[PDB]
RNA sequence: UUGAAGACAUUGUCAGGUGGGGAGUUUGGCUGGGGCGGCACAUCUGUUAAACGAUAACGCAGAUGUCCUAAGGGGGGCUCAUGGAGAACAGAAAUCUCCAGUAGAACAAAAGGGUAAAAGCCCCCUUGAUUUUGAUUUUCAGUGUGAAUACAAACCAUGAAAGUGUGGCCUAUCGAUCCUUUAGUCCCUCGGAAUUUGAGGCUAGAGGUGCCAGAAAAGUUACCACAGGGAUAACUGGCUUGUGGCAGUCAAGCGUUCAUAGCGACAUUGCUUUUUGAUUCUUCGAUGUCGGCUCUUCCUAUCAUACCGAAGCAGAAUUCGGUAAGCGUUGGAUUGUUCACCCACUAAUAGGGAACGUGAGCUGGGUUUAGACCGUCGUGAGACAGGUUAGUUUUACCCUACUGA
RNA sequence: AAUCAGCGGGGAAAGAAGACCCUGUUGAGCUUGACUCUAGUUUGACAUUGUGAAGAGACAUUUAUAGUU
RNA sequence: AAAACAUAGCAUUGCGAUGGUCAGAAAGUGAUGUUGACGCAAUGUGAUUUCUGCCCAGUGCUCUGAAUGUCAAAGUGAAGAAAUUCAACCAAGCGCGGGUAAACGGCGGGAGUAACUAUGACUCUCUUAAGGUAGCCAAAUGCCUCGUCAUCUAAUUAGUGA
RNA sequence: UUAGUGGGCCAUUUUUGGUAAGCAGAACUGGCGAUGCGGGAUGAACCGAACGUAGAGUUAAGGUGCCGGAAUACACGCUCAU
RNA sequence: GCGGUUCUGACGUGCAAAUCGAUCGUCGAAUUUGGGUAUAGGGGCGAAAGACUAAUCGAACCAUCUAGUAGCUGGUUCCUGCCGAAGUUUCCCUCAGGAUAGCAGAAGCUCGUAUCAGUUUUAUGAGGUAAAGCGAAUGAUUAGAGGUUCCGGGGUCGAAAU
RNA sequence: GGUUAUAUGCCGCCCGUCUUGAAACACGGACCAAGGAGUCUAACGUCUAUGCGAGUGUUUGGGUGUAAAACCCAUACGCGU
């Protein structure tokens, strides 16, 4: 998308350009991305407790 | 864009027309800058020769 | 720049009219007020929306202030100011100069 | 009515944080276009500067945002740079001595000026680097600021004294209004009347604006808008001709020998406007912007063809030169190309001009709007005279010109 | 003299107060670690708000004091 | 009209309803929701096959992490005639410390060294977190550049292979 | 007391940058701008000369073969260029 | 049927403010489509082009605030008479603009041949440019000559040698 | 002799505009009529005329009227002293 559209909009590359993970506390328009993420990345291992 | 920056062309010329005026004399010109003390002094001299000439 | 914390100068004190030995500091500004009038009125003026509504100065220059000297006479007790011009070091009743020294290593 | 929940939470008001999600706004100037750079933006020295004064350019060579209780003030004594000749270790250079020494030294810091019983060096005493306000010079509007000059009224320092001293030998070294704050008078005011706090005034300073007469301020736009500008860039044209291109003169050499058949170093005179710069005069209420295709005509600095001269011309081939532009000067591979390069034919494959001829003649490959990808750059929006792909080519029936009627 | 069919050299032909470029103390779309705010959200306090306990800590190295959080 | 978007597939993030994401000036108000993790919401990459390296210093996000740094209003204490002044206490946040790259992103330089020379497996160094692995290439990404070699052609700034 | 102006430009001489420029920048004066008229064919600025309306005379600068008003005047030389 | 690739064909004051012809994509579904219905302007809607939202879109249309502001462009209406400029100074977020001084007009006023003057003369100052100078200071610079090293160095004797 | 048309000699670019410089290959203008742009107001500066003068100003209002006129007027207030 455009700018004008959503926050990862725009660029002479698709790109996002700012960290990707979005604080608790962001409002709306900005909650795009993974919200209040612990981590990130391909998780090697089990999930279960 | 660049102008003209400086001349004195046509200066003279304006400064002519009314004219270099002389600055203008007085008998009597003014005490201003006179030391002081003899400013003083020949007020009261000048006090004197009219009590005097009375 | 050195500069003696004493020095023997005109005091303008009506028992004066004289020279007379004076003690020599720095003058420090001075607490602002909350009630200087100025400080009311600008408080007033902050208060509800639209933000700062003075100037905030930016644009610093210089790098030194004037030092100035609050003589005090000893006799009197009547004070004096004095502006030094500009200077980077200052000091009160510093070590004086010796002439004729070598300079170590 | 029945579960849960319970003075917690919820709700209200205020307080701190977070908050380009959103709002508003800003994002200097000068400038051989603008930008980058620089500061020619407040200043100082020398020169430019044309022997009064003034005087420009992004002119030339430099400097300023400090530094100093002495490097300020006064007095005294003394004399410097350098050189020579002498003295254990000691030598080119250590320290001592004599002679010469017009400053060839020093004087905080640029440069210029100034200075010798000093303005330099060393020593003694000090705080005129003070108080009160006026006048004056420079810059100038004869405003301000800065800086400086000479007095007055005090009080001081120094010196036997005359004197000298209101910071630094002189020429630069810096700052309004509002606000705050300090010093001074301990004075004026708080308006119904008092006292005491607090606040407010008057006079003199400091806190600072370097874009230095002094806004409080980040970008992007190729999605772009408006007012304008030929006051200003990107074509042509014009002036110029460095650069490019072409031609002379001289003749040291080369050429077996021999300067000049053919060449020609060191120099030096030109021409040209098919290079590119320089400039910014014309056009920004628009002169359609690369190349090719088509077609005409012109120049000659002649590649070929005609007729000739010269030769290091035996012949053949070739080379240099003259009159000559009458007549020709091509087919292709790659590239948008201009240019280049190769294959090939040929008598020969010369060079150029005509608004870098020619878009209401074409074409539209390039470039150069809006879509898209990549790389580098940028936190990002986005940028790229980097690559890549896709991207509407409008009108003649008028006048002239021309062709025919 | 008056002209007809053609034609695209010229009329710097016509079409639009140049989109390029600069200037304007003229904007707007977009961005951000620009200046100044802001919905929301979060944290505290007071109010809503009444009624009871029990411990464990702080205040004029351990260990005693009386009140108040 | 495309190489752009979508797409299935892959991966990450949040959330157990007193909830996540989102709406409304407010509300006894709404969407997801006739829903409940094989779900809803938010992103990235883009069939299959094969693989998916190293860097947590920065920016971000995140943490039953330390505490006595910073620290509002109210409250508390002291001084004072009082306005007030000063102090102590002091929430979250910041700061300090940990985690996290299928988060934003990043992945340099020099010297020596093998029995022709050359090269450097090897060694030493500098560097802000680390120093480009597997692959692939003058590629729609290479300035130099019409790179060099081969092939394709009489001749190739094109094409293909290296 | 008040208007307009606060883009200038050219020539001779002095003069800086630049290979130079119908280039950029200063000095003194005169001009053009704001200005016609005679001359330089033509031309903002050169030469002469500055302008009410007319008449006559005389001239400036420039000219007098013909275009074109005015000597195909006078005088001493020089020059022949496919 | 739906679409709209190429001809860069026609047309390009049109049949038409998007058409016509040929050629072409798709043609049983993420298909085409009527009607009803929902979403409304910093809003919607978007398989994403800043697309679409009634020939209007990088923020629709209508009215009003509004004769919005403009240091910028254009225009600014009768005659004669007399006088007649400036593009320079200083300051300004100043450089396409102002203020300021100058130049200009008007009104006069006080007097009436002064005080004067873009001029010469006499007298008397100041000046460091043109020229000149360098067997004068500073700096630059060509050539020999003579002299001297209690020392520089090449040649060669020379215990070594002022 | 005037006027007018024509002829002849010589001369004569298109106005308006911005501009150092316009006939310009700078802009506006096909033609004609009619309309079409320094105004009014509050408060002011200089100058001039007029009235009165250490004062001056009747007009808020009142009185009166042949009725928005004209005529008459106390106390204030303004400016000045
Ligand atoms: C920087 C600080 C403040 C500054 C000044 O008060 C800023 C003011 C100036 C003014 O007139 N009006 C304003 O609104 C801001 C000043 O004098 C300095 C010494 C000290
Ligand atoms: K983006
Ligand atoms: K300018
Ligand atoms: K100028
Ligand atoms: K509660
Ligand atoms: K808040
Ligand atoms: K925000
Ligand atoms: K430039
Ligand atoms: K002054
Ligand atoms: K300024
Ligand atoms: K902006
Ligand atoms: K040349
Ligand atoms: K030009
Ligand atoms: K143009
Ligand atoms: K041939
Ligand atoms: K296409
Ligand atoms: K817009
Ligand atoms: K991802
Ligand atoms: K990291
Ligand atoms: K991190
Ligand atoms: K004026
Ligand atoms: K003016
Ligand atoms: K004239
Ligand atoms: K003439
Ligand atoms: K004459
Ligand atoms: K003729
Ligand atoms: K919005
Ligand atoms: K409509
Ligand atoms: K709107
Ligand atoms: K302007
Ligand atoms: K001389
Ligand atoms: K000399
Ligand atoms: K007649
Ligand atoms: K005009
Ligand atoms: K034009
Ligand atoms: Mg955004
Ligand atoms: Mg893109
Ligand atoms: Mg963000
Ligand atoms: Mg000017
Ligand atoms: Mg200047
Ligand atoms: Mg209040
Ligand atoms: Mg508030
Ligand atoms: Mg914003
Ligand atoms: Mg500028
Ligand atoms: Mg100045
Ligand atoms: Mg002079
Ligand atoms: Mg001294
Ligand atoms: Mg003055
Ligand atoms: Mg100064
Ligand atoms: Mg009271
Ligand atoms: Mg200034
Ligand atoms: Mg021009
Ligand atoms: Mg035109
Ligand atoms: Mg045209
Ligand atoms: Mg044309
Ligand atoms: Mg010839
Ligand atoms: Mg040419
Ligand atoms: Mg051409
Ligand atoms: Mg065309
Ligand atoms: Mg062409
Ligand atoms: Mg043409
Ligand atoms: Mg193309
Ligand atoms: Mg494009
Ligand atoms: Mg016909
Ligand atoms: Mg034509
Ligand atoms: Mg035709
Ligand atoms: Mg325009
Ligand atoms: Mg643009
Ligand atoms: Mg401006
Ligand atoms: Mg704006
Ligand atoms: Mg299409
Ligand atoms: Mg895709
Ligand atoms: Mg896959
Ligand atoms: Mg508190
Ligand atoms: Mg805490
Ligand atoms: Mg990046
Ligand atoms: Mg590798
Ligand atoms: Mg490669
Ligand atoms: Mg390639
Ligand atoms: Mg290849
Ligand atoms: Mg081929
Ligand atoms: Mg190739
Ligand atoms: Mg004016
Ligand atoms: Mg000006
Ligand atoms: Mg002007
Ligand atoms: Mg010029
Ligand atoms: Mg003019
Ligand atoms: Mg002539
Ligand atoms: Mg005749
Ligand atoms: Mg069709
Ligand atoms: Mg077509
Ligand atoms: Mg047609
Ligand atoms: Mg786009
Ligand atoms: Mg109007
Ligand atoms: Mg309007
Ligand atoms: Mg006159
Ligand atoms: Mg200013
Ligand atoms: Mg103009
Ligand atoms: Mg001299
Ligand atoms: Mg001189
Ligand atoms: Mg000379
Ligand atoms: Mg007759
Ligand atoms: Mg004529
Ligand atoms: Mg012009
Ligand atoms: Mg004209
Ligand atoms: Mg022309
Ligand atoms: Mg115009
Ligand atoms: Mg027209
Ligand atoms: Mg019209
Ligand atoms: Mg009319
Ligand atoms: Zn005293």
């Amino acid at each position: 998308m455009n700018p004008v559209d959503h926050p990862h909009g725009g660029g002479n590359h698709q790109h996002i350009g700012k960290a990707s993970t979005i604080s608790r506390g962001a409002v709306s328009g900005q909650k795009a991305g993974l919200i209040a993420a612990r981590r990130t990345g391909l998780l090697r291992g089990s999930q279960k407790t | 864009a660049k102008s003209k920056n400086h001349t004195a062309h046509n200066q003279t010329r304006k400064a002519h027309r009314n004219g270099i005026k002389k600055p203008k004399t007085y008998k009597y010109p003014s005490l201003k800058g006179v030391d002081p003390k003899f400013r003083r002094n020949h007020k009261h001299a000048l006090h004197g020769t009219a009590k005097a000439l009375a | 720049v050195n500069v003696p914390k004493t020095r023997k100068t005109y005091c303008k004190g009506k028992t004066c009219r004289k020279h007379t030995q004076h003690k020599v500091t720095q003058y420090k500004a001075g607490k602002a007020s909350l009630f200087a009038q100025g400080k009311r009125r600008y408080d007033r003026k902050q208060s509800g929306f639209g933000g700062q509504t003075k100037p905030v100065f930016h644009k610093k220059a210089k790098t030194t202030k004037k030092v100035v000297l609050r003589l005090e006479c000893v006799k009197c007790k009547t004070r004096a100011q004095l502006t030094l011009k500009r200077c980077k070091h200052f000091e009160l009743g510093g070590e004086k100069k010796q002439k004729g020294q070598a300079l170590q290593f």
